RNA sequence: GGUGGCCAUGGAAGUCGGAAUCCGCUAAGGAGUGUGUAACAACUCACCUGCCGAAUCAACUAGCCCUGAAAAUGGAUGGCG
């Protein structure tokens, strides 16, 4: 291992970059192995998903060249746990759209994202009182017979706004699964081009 | 099964390894079986008549529970298989010169093998899984006059076949 | 009776320890090495029974 | 071999005022004064970031044991700073099978008074050190929290009430009771 | 993962022990370093990633000191030091 293995992988990136002009980067921050198995078996007709580690800032070496420029534009996003998903028959999101399947959810303390978190006044089931993660912060609450309410609503947090321990605790008991975004698509790459998941991107 | 003891059917499935005959010494599954209104003794028998008509060389053993219905069919497991596709069976009391004893082509018998894995492997198409589950061998060893050894290197046959 | 994560409190400061088979001193559980000029500073470590 | 030099830089922030009196560092900030001497360590501590931006210790003619303390002097003057800025809380949490360990704070901090470790009748006493404030919590059960500016004062202190509580002539894999430190951290975090 | 793999069944599905003994997903995961577990799990470690920024590591071999190193009227680098 490890003069001819390493410049051999250099070899099949080359190849892809410029074989494959369609570019998915994909955050898979939690994963596991045997779900990479299912995911590449899922997308067999299609994709094709490729896991490297530092090296991915080897686009230079692509874009070295004396060919290729717009793939300056690819270079502030190999950090931070990144792999690409080179696939000839895209066709823009109608196959994007179907991969997103079950996760996160999750939901943590000192996290930030996505929109207005609401939780329709709709009766928890939770055991009896339990009311103490609501009487914490201030939400009307009623037995009726047995199981719990809430007799009223509102936005919980707002966007821009910490979430705090208490407050992430209760929207986890209670199913509410929000905050989220990771194995999924962080940043699409199509013909020198700048998407941003804020949203036309799709 | 859910807040407070409901069930809706059976239609729960157990898995078990290991066949002689069937089981029967103050003992089949007990733990799994016995709250589940099986038993430990009808659907052990009837786990004979399923399981046999040569299976006696270990076996693998999905068990669907109906109400109280034990179903027994026999799973193929992939080395099961492998030392069922044997010169085989010679069984039990002699036996003695062991199991390793180990010599049988397979030839497309292992494509049939590789055919029969259900699933399972989640597979780049034959000619991978010719590799996986002839690779798997310590009895055998791969087709007529020949070693697995020299297998795994190439297989001109199967590829575009099995897509 | 004493709960999990309290007992693997007392339990870090008084049972995961390497120990010097020389001189017996209790050490630490990274040691590679004793602390003690009286067996010469050993190498020869062992961890400390755990309780059955 | 002797190093020619070998330094530190450690970052000061806005809220505080260090002061060094020769090697002698006084720390300011908000919760209150720290003093500490290094009339030992032998190096040159200069004060070189105008406004007042960077302490920097020296050492210069140092072979490998002295270029050793360049950073251990740069870490008690951050230890300073944490201390006189957020300030220390080491949190210990008491255990037990049976005899449940009775704590009773007694002048302000200073006496922290023990029955029953163990079914024992001597009620162990335990003086802090100045400027330690020891604590009965409450959003927890069994559980005392030591407040101080010096990580020093504050550590040995913990460590007495945990070393006074010890048991002897038994297993201690069995006999897992006694006080000690569950987590070290500060009062304010920010 | 293929996977109660094989031997062993007393359990050893990676693991009291051994022949062995390799593919897929590969990224990378040893048919396993261990914890431990009746066996698992659960955990961990190889392997491989994430984050950081430039020097880092291992085995030898020597120099100097530390240990091995324990004796009887009080105590001797000559003494003082
Ligand atoms: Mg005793
Ligand atoms: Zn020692």
């Amino acid at each position: 291992d490890r003069a001819t293995w390493k410049s051999n992988y250099f070899l099949k990136i080359i190849q892809l970059l410029d074989d494959y002009p369609k570019c998915f980067i994909v955050g898979a921050d939690n994963v596991g192995s045997k779900q990479m198995q299912q995911i590449r078996m899922s997308l067999r007709g299609k994709a094709v998903v490729l896991m490297g580690k530092n090296t991915m800032m080897r686009k230079a070496i692509r874009g070295h060249l004396e060919n290729n420029p717009a793939l300056e534009k690819l270079l502030p996003h190999i950090r931070g746990n990144v792999g690409f998903v080179f696939t000839k028959e895209d066709l823009t999101e109608i196959r994007d759209m179907l991969r997103a399947n079950k996760v996160p959810a999750a939901a943590r303390a000192g996290a930030i994202a996505p929109c207005e978190v609401t939780v329709p006044a709709q009766n928890t089931g939770l055991g009896p009182e339990k009311t103490s993660f609501f009487q914490a912060l201030g939400i009307t609450t009623k037995i009726s017979r047995g199981t719990i309410e809430i007799l009223s609503d509102v936005q919980l947090i707002k966007t821009g706004d910490k979430v705090g321990a208490s407050e992430a605790t209760l929207l986890n008991m209670l199913n509410i699964s929000p905050f989220s975004f990771g194995l999924v698509i962080q940043q699409v790459f199509d013909n020198g081009s700048i998407y941003n998941p804020e949203v036309l991107d799709i | 099964m859910p807040p407070k003891f409901d069930p809706n059917e059976i239609k729960v499935v157990y898995l078990r390894c290991t066949g002689g005959e069937v089981g029967a010494t103050s003992a089949l599954a007990p733990k799994i079986g016995p709250l589940g209104l099986s038993p430990k003794k009808v659907g052990d028998d009837i786990a004979k008549a399923t399981g046999d008509w040569k299976g006696l060389r270990i076996t693998v053993k999905l068990t669907i529970q109906n109400r109280q219905a034990q179903i027994e069919v026999v799973p193929s497991a992939s080395a099961l298989i492998i030392k069922a596709l044997k010169e085989p069976p010679r069984d039990r009391k002699k036996q003695k010169n062991i199991k390793h004893s180990g010599n049988i082509t397979f030839d497309e018998i292992v494509n049939i093998a590789r055919q029969m894995r259900h699933r399972s492997l989640a597979r780049e198409l034959s000619g991978t899984i010719k590799e996986i589950l002839g690779t798997a061998q310590s009895v055998g060893c791969n087709v007529d006059g020949r070693h697995p050894h020299d297998i795994i290197d190439d297989i001109n046959s199967g590829a575009v076949e099995c897509p | 009776i004493i709960e999990p994560s309290l007992r693997q409190l007392a339990q870090k400061y008084n049972c995961d320890k390497m120990i010097c088979r020389k001189c017996y001193a209790r050490l630490h559980p990274r040691a590679v090495n004793c602390r003690k000029k009286k067996c010469g500073h050993t190498n020869n470590l062992r961890p400390k029974k755990k309780v059955k | 071999m002797k190093t020619i030099l070998s330094n530190q830089t450690v970052d000061i922030p806005e809220n505080v005022d260090i002061t060094l009196k020769g090697r002698t560092v006084i720390v300011k900030g908000p919760r209150g004064t720290l003093r500490r001497d290094f009339n030992h360590i032998n190096v040159e501590l200069s004060l070189l970031g105008k406004k007042k931006k960077r302490l920097r210790v020296d050492k210069w003619w140092g072979n490998r044991k002295e270029l050793a303390t360049v950073r251990t002097i740069c870490s008690h003057v951050q230890n300073m700073i944490k201390g006189v800025t957020l300030g220390f809380r080491y949190k210990m949490r008491s255990v037990y099978a049976h005899f449940p360990i009775n704590v009773v704070i007694q002048e302000n901090g200073s006496l922290v008074e023990i029955r029953n470790f163990l079914g024992e009748k001597y009620i162990r006493r335990v003086r802090m050190r100045p400027g330690v404030a020891c604590s009965v919590s409450q959003a927890q059960k069994d559980e005392l929290i030591l407040e101080g500016n010096d990580i020093e004062l504050v550590s040995n202190s913990a460590a007495l009430i945990q070393q006074a509580t010890t048991v002897k002539n038994k297993d201690i894999r069995k006999f897992l009771d006694g006080i000690y430190v569950s987590e070290k951290g500060t009062v304010q975090q920010a």
